[PDB]
RNA sequence: UCAAAGUUUAGG
RNA sequence: GUCUACGGCCAUACCACCCUGAACGCGCCCGAUCUCGUCUGAUCUCGGAAGCUAAGCAGGGUCGGGCCUGGUUAGUACUUGGAUGGGAGACCGCCUGGGAAUACCGGGUGCUGUAGGCUU
RNA sequence: GUGCCAGGUGGGGAGUUUGACUGGGGCGGUACACCUGUCAAACGGUAACGCAGGUGUCCUAAGGCGAGCUCAGGGAGGACAGAAACCUCCCGUGGAGCAGAAGGGCAAAAGCUCGCUUGAUCUUGAUUUUCAGUACGAAUACAGACCGUGAAAGCGGGGCCUCACGAUCCUUCUGACCUUUUGGGUUUUAAGCAGGAGGUGUCAGAAAAGUUACCACAGGGAUAACUGGCUUGUGGCGGCCAAGCGUUCAUAGCGACGUCGCUUUUUGAUCCUUCGAUGUCGGCUCUUCCUAUCAUUGUGAAGCAGAAUUCACCAAGCGUUGGAU
RNA sequence: AAGCAUCGCGAAGGCCCGCGGCGGGUGUUGACGCGAUGUGAUUUCUGCCCAGUGCUCUGAAUGUCAAAGUGAAGAAAUUCAAUGAAGCGCGGGUAAACGGCGGGAGUAACUAUGACUCUCUUAAGGUAGCCAAAUGCCUCGUCAUCUAAUUAGUGACGCGCAU
RNA sequence: CGAAAGACUAAUCGAACCAUCUAGUAGCUGGUUCCCUCCGAAGUUUCCCUCAGGAUAGCUGGCGCUCUCGCACACGCAGUUUUAUCCGGUAAAGCGAAUGAUUAGAGGUCUUGGGGCCGAAACGAUCUCAACCUAUUCUCAAACUUUAAAUGGGUAAGAAGCCCGGCUCGCUGGCGUGAGCCGGGCGUGGAAUGGAGUGCCUAGUGGGCCACUUUUGGUAAGCAGAACUGGCGCUGCGGGAUGA
RNA sequence: GGCCCGUCUCGCCCGCCGCGCCGGGGAGGUGGAGCACGAGCGCACGUGUUAGGACCCGAAAGAUGGUGAACUAUGCCUGGGC
RNA sequence: ACCCACCCGACCCGUCUUGAAACACGGACCAAGGAGUCUAACACGUGCGCGAGUCGGGGGCUCGCACGAAAGCCGCCGUGG
RNA sequence: GCCCGGAUAGCUCAGCUGUAGAGCAUCAGACUUUUAAUCUGAGGGUCCAGGGUUCAAGUCCCUGUUCGGGCGCCA
RNA sequence: GUCUCCGUAGUGUAGCGGUUAUCACGUUCGCCUAACACGCGAAAGGUCCUCGGUUCGAAACCGGGCGGAAACACCA
């Protein structure tokens, strides 16, 4: 798929519709001092081998793409997650395809 | 094992009849349902917004809600052992007034006529219906001409 | 060791032991699932029925007096 | 102060 | 009798060719300054009113097609329920009630609502 | 060198695992989550490793409005131009197109071409579909916001409709001058609350390779390997018809193309019986039956001169041997 | 089993035990020895393949690579940085290490085979030998012999299912 | 320990024997103790590393309650039928109607051809076979259909109904709608039958099989798989000699 | 219909030792195992469901600590025999 | 109720099973033994007491306990549930 | 996921912010009787893609797409 | 029967959806040689196995046809 980099959609903070910059979202680095990770650390320590399960059976071959809609009006700048249907091709601002033209 | 899809087996049900395709002619839309109108559901292929499910086609029920361009309609759907009165939101195009009730109202109106009159008279009149009684005693005049004899016809092989 | 896969053989019988009862109709069913904008307005209408009471009571007394005058004229 | 270069009517 | 505008049901209203149309309409028609739009004033938009019913439109016509509706097909095909009926089977007959569809042959060929004309 | 941490190596050793359905199992498939048409017995609902197929995507427009058009095919024309290029007139109920399977739906559209767009946005509940009438997904009607588009009425909170998807725990991002971070206060940190994302396709969601003929235990005739039943496709044997063959002549003997049977000395189907065991091939030895008759008795036939013979009938009394591998 | 052949070790060593010890076995031993594997007297041989999996050799020239240690910013928990052991990679050797060892077409003045040629291909493409063998599906292979008769026996043949 | 057979290790070895943890666990075999009485199933649902088991619906029982009136003075409910009224795309039928299949001749230079024969060649003459077309004609369809049954599924057949009068609305709107409230006025509204409603606890079951008819796979089966009702299972008795 | 808590949306006012990024209320939806003149507590019996040896009997296994080389396996010492 | 006769009827029980007289298993015979227990927790039903309460434990006061390791009482009567 | 590398003309590779290097290959000149062999010249780079820093980027920066050697692995 | 792959000038093979279909041999035509061979220079030659589909476009992607060739066919 293709989506454009600007989007005039709703902005919760402002209450109106407003232009938002768009960008595809990423998982951050994984804290290390989250209760989860702190818990797994002190469980997984010692002997016992591995303690919680390990996923080794991947079925799908694509992620639901998410956009990160950030509000353009300053004094707000409010970011927002916006998911889209799964697709094994994605891009932002990748031409406008053009009806009625010569393919070569 | 069959597919659970919503529209499975409605090849014929939701299909406009022969030479009645195209524009949904306008009376359909512009006739008014109130609360508690008896209404028979009949899905239609042209309009796919607000279609009822194939189980409620044919089924009659009462209107409970009326929105802008649809009508909430309680209908009874049987499920193995239990009849469930349940409420569905059909778009007008899939719905007619069921006449079933009007013949009743006609009769009650006729009764109210025949109750007001025949009160000052004194002669009480049959308000209840009655099933078709045995066909009474009567003469049949074989007027002049006698009966016509019917011999069964002798077999022959045609094909 | 394959089974029987599916059936409906003894089921009608099973259902009809205890009836197949029709769904118990009451008068005064709920207004659950009625178009919200309606329900607000009938709620507000219900709110202010006590406003316009004194007028209504008098109107019925005037009606009752008119009925009593009509029945006296008949008798 | 050394590249590669095989063959040749039966018909006198 | 009939039309126009907006219609309802949507062929008894469709298609083909043929004939006839008073008045009012409806049209074709004549123009592109402006509005509007085209490669093109053909369409679309706009300003008209010299011509004409040729066409559209209406009404009719056709041993017309089509559609609509009856008959026939036929109590036939099928079929609910019945029997320690038949039949080697395949299938069939009866009882008990229900009952179609072509070909073929007739008839029909828009009705009508609201608002406004014309035939004064 | 020893002591203690760190990383590597480590079937030498340990523990454990090694799906399911399945005409026994294994092999192969997936009928394991979905969708179309059929099966399906004219409400709905219905099975098999039934039939014919499709799905794990694709789309910034192929979503949302509004405008204008008309499509497939065919005819007849027109420089180069031919069956096919471009133009023009006619016919054209859709025979085209509408991302994909199929079904439905669709013509001043739901098709094509433009113009403007982000309703594929924010937020409560109700309902439908699977249904237990729980979830998920998918959908329907509203309602409140903020927009789009159109002169407007309206339409639009994704794809004309029917499939395209995923719980708890954990992570990650976004959100509020939000709550807690504990004797109190400020600050980092963490923990909450609310919504998206990271996946479980065995798709209501374990984290998982073999082998055993050295084998074990609980059971199973819910289930294979014999017999025996049912069946007889396949094998075996037998009619009917009669185009041919038989120098000539359908039928002495035969018999195509067709057809109707019997048989259980073939092999399959099937799985009813037996898994707290019915001793699993062959040969030897012995008895008895069957006839679908090789010989022997009595006979009909011939394409029977004799001899040799094949065809048929009564018929199973009596026989049917010795060896090499 | 003798015979053959590999491999490890010069003792703070090879190999191995042990819960632990300035523990123990080989070892009252020292390479004509100790330890680990194969093959299996003699005779005669022992072809090619280091691509794969093993084993092994080298090592700042160097990718990655942990804890500590070093620096960095921060109020600090800290984060980020540079640094960088073996091991992996990178590069040599090794088959008496595990093991492995092809397929099309055309071609000789009767025909047939095919010395010969042409390709496509691998780490090589099965060499000497041997054979329907205790190894060959087809198979009761073909020829010979052995018998009156031989799915047997022997001797030959060899695109040999699969030496 | 083994000159290797997984051999031997006190009749025991692919891990000795003794005691304990131990009454180890078992979705699997087996058994499970007196009488009468009354009611009386299921083998189907969805979910499950589920398919020899659970869960959940269903089917059973028990406990009740709330009302009803044979105490001349009844409402409601149904494995019916009646009268109205919708729904349907199976049987049949159809293919001179679409889709697809398919026979034959008539007719047609439609097209055009490929092969001919008579032609240099010529829509010239004559045939021909290709596809296409004009009327006809033969024969078909689980995944075709213009038609279209029987059996079948909804509703409805009144007091929660009719008919008047007036109030409330922040909804809707030229005025009006539509809804919600008060207050009166009117009674048997098809046949047949039957006392109804309602709530808690709840076991067994979740291997099924058989027949009519319908029906898929298969040459067929005492084969495998659905529908519909009724059986057998749970059930004796008369008949069918014998027998679910 | 109403009230309470959570939550959202929209709104307009009140309060005072500390006027504040203070505190309090209103209208309309919507989540709550709520309120709306109480029904519990204790004791006893019954049925059901579980955890326990858990209706009774049944494994193959697993773990801890001990006993055996009088058979047999192999080494060594000392004797015998052909 | 003991024995005998005769007519009619009449396969062996238990069990798993769609189906058992089965060529399905267990069972020569008799005696005694022999399997739904107890504790805890929950839920519903029922009986009793008290009732916006109720409660009894645990502790204590009354006896050498014959009967008692009971029975009685407690601003503990309610810490507390 | 983390580290690191390559991507440049047909191919293999140099490149220190200011006509893109080398060699081969490609095509025209010599040599050849000619061909090959070899010597001369000529042509040929979107410097993988996009954005920035910069007066100026093939390089610096970030971000992707690859590549391919190690690390790593909780729904 | 299953699953798999492969069908390209005369021969053997390359081929990343847009090619004049690549290379070698073979073929013909020159030259060189006395002639042949080698050698040098030129040329010609594909039904891309068959049909249908998707595609603006298929030698390839997808379906079925007709061929061809490996592996499986086990416990009794
Ligand atoms: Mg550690
Ligand atoms: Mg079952
Ligand atoms: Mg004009
Ligand atoms: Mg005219
Ligand atoms: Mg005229
Ligand atoms: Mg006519
Ligand atoms: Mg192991
Ligand atoms: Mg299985
Ligand atoms: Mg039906
Ligand atoms: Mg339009
Ligand atoms: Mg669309
Ligand atoms: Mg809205
Ligand atoms: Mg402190
Ligand atoms: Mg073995
Ligand atoms: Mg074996
Ligand atoms: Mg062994
Ligand atoms: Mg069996
Ligand atoms: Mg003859
Ligand atoms: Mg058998
Ligand atoms: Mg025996
Ligand atoms: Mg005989
Ligand atoms: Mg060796
Ligand atoms: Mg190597
Ligand atoms: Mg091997
Ligand atoms: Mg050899
Ligand atoms: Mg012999
Ligand atoms: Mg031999
Ligand atoms: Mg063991
Ligand atoms: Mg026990
Ligand atoms: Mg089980
Ligand atoms: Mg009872
Ligand atoms: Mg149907
Ligand atoms: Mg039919
Ligand atoms: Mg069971
Ligand atoms: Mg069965
Ligand atoms: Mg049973
Ligand atoms: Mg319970
Ligand atoms: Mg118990
Ligand atoms: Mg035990
Ligand atoms: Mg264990
Ligand atoms: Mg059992
Ligand atoms: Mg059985
Ligand atoms: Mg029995
Ligand atoms: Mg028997
Ligand atoms: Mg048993
Ligand atoms: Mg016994
Ligand atoms: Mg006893
Ligand atoms: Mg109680
Ligand atoms: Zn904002």
């Amino acid at each position: 798929v293709n989506v454009p980099k600007t989007r005039r959609t709703f902005c919760k903070k402002c209450g109106k519709h407003q232009p938002h910059k768009v960008t595809q979202y990423k998982k951050g680095k994984d804290s290390l001092y989250a209760q989860g990770k702190r818990r797994y650390d002190r469980k997984q320590s010692g002997y016992g081998g591995q303690t919680k399960p390990i996923f080794r059976k991947k079925a799908k071959t694509t992620k639901k793409i998410v956009l990160r809609l950030e509000c353009v009006e300053p004094n707000c700048r409010s970011k927002r997650m916006l998911a889209i249907k799964r697709c094994k091709h994605f891009e932002l601002g990748g031409d406008k395809k053009r009806k009625g033209q010569v393919i070569q | 094992t069959n597919t659970k899809g919503k529209r499975r087996g409605t090849r014929y049900m939701f299909s406009r009849p022969f030479r009645k395709h195209g524009v949904v002619p306008l009376a359909t839309y512009m006739r008014i349902y109130k609360k508690g109108d008896i209404v028979d559901i009949k899905g239609m292929g042209t309009v796919q917004k607000g279609m009822p499910h194939k189980c409620y086609h044919g089924k009659t029920g009462r209107v409970y809600n009326v929105t802008q361009h649809a009508v909430g309609i309680v209908v009874n759907k049987q499920v193995k052992g239990k009849i469930l009165a349940k409420r569905i939101n059909v778009r007008i195009e899939h719905i007619k007034h069921s006449k079933s009730r009007d013949s009743f109202l006609k009769r009650v109106k006729e009764n109210d006529q025949k109750k007001k009159e025949a009160k000052e008279k004194g002669t009480w009149v049959q308000l209840k219906r009655q099933p078709a009684p045995p066909r009474e005693a009567h003469f049949v005049r074989t007027n002049g001409k006698e009966p016509e004899l019917l011999e069964p016809i002798p077999y022959e092989f045609m094909a | 060791a394959k089974s029987k896969n599916h059936t409906t053989h003894n089921q009608s019988r099973k259902w009809h032991r205890n009836g197949i009862k029709k769904p118990r109709s009451q008068r005064y069913e709920s207004l659950k699932g009625v178009d919200p904008k309606f329900l607000r307005n009938m709620r507000f209408a219900k709110k202010h029925n006590k406003k316009g009471l004194k007028k209504m009571q008098a109107n019925n007394a005037k009606a009752m007096a008119a009925r009593a005058e009509a029945i006296k004229a008949l008798v």
